[PDB]
């Protein structure tokens, strides 16, 4: 966060915790928004024999 | 009887095959034919029925069933309808070309046969249907025919029995389907050679929806010498069920590539190495011999090593004696291949009519197009045998089990074949 050392000193104490280690607002860690292409896999009846209906 | 594979040849009923003789009336008169036809007839049709039974003789068109029986199936009181016998000479099966023969070179034998079996079933006449292609053949048993309507021998008062009979040859057309007994009847009714549904049986409504029974050249040709030289002669060999006398055709990678009469339960390796000069580059140089044709599964060479040329050796097997067709194919085959277009040959000869055989035929072709060029996946073999079970037993005709057969013989004799062109293919891409 842009918050200077007496600001986070004061927001500490007077919360008790260290909350600039636990941010509530995301700055970096979140995912990024273009993520790579999947690929999905196949169910188990994916398959070319042995997979008659009836027995599914 | 121990031992058989050996036959001489004064018990060779075709005694003109390779036709270094007469063809014709005088020549088959002079080498036994039409002796005693006029007592034979007027035994009746429980005598001949009851010699047919007595030989043991089995259907020589591929499927194996009992004749005597088949035939008595047509023993029946008239239901004033008139009742035919019908003769299937298309011969179609791939390396089938044993009727060829028969009606090139004997074809005397094939009328006494027609006129012997339209007798033992109470015929009225016989529809002899040769192959389309057989145009030369068709002559000559066309002479035969007209030699022996002018001797008397058939048509009003046959042979002075008094039995009125009529042999009539029919041509194909083209179609590998109307070999099957009732694609075989609706072509000769002028229709599609489209295979009927059973039942009705042809022995109760058949051509022209009258009683009628189809039955191979050969199956009828056999049927004079049965009666004349006994039922027992004829049981005397082969083994126990599969007894007679059988032509072989041995094509493919042979030395000599011929067609021989040999008794049947002959030995695979005796009749290959004896009769053709053996395998191509000695019998270690043997990949597969598909016995009967081909809709009937090849064999290995192990297999091929000691294993008996009838119906129920071949059936333990896990193939068929079918129309005794021995195609022969080396080492140097491309096995895949050939299987692969025998299954063509499937696809270009299907009716089209039933939904297994119309479609699957053409999916399993193009499978194994796909299997020759090795472009598909190992879990594909496994998904082809399933196709070839849906289409076997599902069908209308057997051309759909004559189609399934070859694929799952390939499948269960040479995997390891096609797994290995499979990732040739996949290594080089
Ligand atoms: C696809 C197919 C093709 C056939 N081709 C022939 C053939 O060329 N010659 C033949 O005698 N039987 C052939 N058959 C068997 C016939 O349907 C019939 O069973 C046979 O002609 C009668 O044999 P049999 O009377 O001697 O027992 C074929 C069957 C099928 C399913």
């Amino acid at each position: 966060a842009s918050a200077t050392r007496v600001i986070q000193l004061l927001r500490n104490w007077a919360s008790g915790r260290d909350l600039q280690a636990k941010l509530q607002l995301r700055y970096q860690e979140i995912s990024k928004r273009t993520q790579p292409p999947p690929k999905l896999p196949v169910g188990p009846s994916h398959k070319l024999s042995n997979n008659y209906y009836c027995t599914r | 009887k121990t031992s058989f594979g050996s036959l001489k040849d004064e018990d060779r009923i075709f005694t003109n095959l390779y036709g270094r003789h007469d063809w014709r009336l005088k020549g088959a008169q002079s080498r036994g034919d039409w002796y005693k036809t006029k007592e034979i007839l007027l035994k009746g049709p429980d005598w001949i029925l009851g010699e047919v039974k007595t030989s043991g003789l089995r259907g020589r068109g591929g499927a194996g069933f009992p004749t005597g029986l088949k035939w008595s199936f047509m023993n029946k009181p008239s239901d004033g309808r008139p009742k035919y016998l019908v003769v299937n000479a298309d011969e179609g099966e791939p390396g089938t070309c044993k009727d060829r023969e028969i009606i090139r070179h004997d074809p005397h034998k094939l009328v006494e046969g027609c006129l012997v079996g339209g007798r033992a079933m109470g015929a009225r006449a016989a529809y002899i249907y040769i192959r389309g292609e057989f145009y030369n053949e068709a002559s000559n048993l066309q002479v035969a025919i007209r030699e022996a309507y002018e001797a008397g021998l058939i048509g009003k008062n046959a042979c002075g029995s008094g039995y009125d009979f009529d042999v009539f040859v029919v041509r194909g057309a083209g179609a590998y389907i109307c070999g099957e007994e009732t694609a075989l009847i609706e072509s000769i009714e002028g229709k599609q050679g489209k295979p009927r549904l059973k039942p009705p049986f042809p022995a109760d409504v058949g051509v022209f929806g009258c009683p009628t029974t189809v039955a191979n050249v050969e199956t009828v040709a056999v049927s004079p010498t049965i009666c004349r030289r006994g039922g027992a002669w004829f049981a005397s060999f082969g083994r126990e069920r599969n007894s007679g006398t059988k032509l072989f055709n041995i094509s493919g990678h042979v030395n000599h590539p011929c067609t021989v009469e040999e008794e049947m339960s002959v030995p695979l390796k005796e009749l290959i190495e004896k009769h053709a000069g053996g395998v191509i580059g000695g019998w270690d140089n043997l990949l597969a011999v598909i016995p009967g044709g081909s809709s009937t599964p090849l064999i290995p060479k192990s297999v091929c090593e000691t294993v008996l040329m009838d119906f129920d050796a071949l059936v333990q097997a896990q193939t068929g004696l079918g129309t005794a067709a021995v195609i022969v194919m080396d080492r140097s085959t491309d096995i895949v291949k050939a299987i692969a277009r025998l299954i063509e040959f499937y696809k270009h000869e299907s009716c089209g009519q039933c939904t297994p055989c119309r479609e699957g035929v053409d999916w399993m072709n193009k499978v194994m197009a796909r299997f020759v060029k090795g472009d598909a996946r190992p879990a594909e073999i496994d998904s082809l045998w399933e196709i070839s079970k849906q289409i076997e037993g599902h069908t209308i005709c057997a051309l759909g089990d004559g189609a399934a057969w070859p694929v799952q013989g390939l499948i269960r004799h040479f995997r390891p074949e096609l797994e290995e062109r499979m990732q040739q293919f996949a290594l080089q891409h």
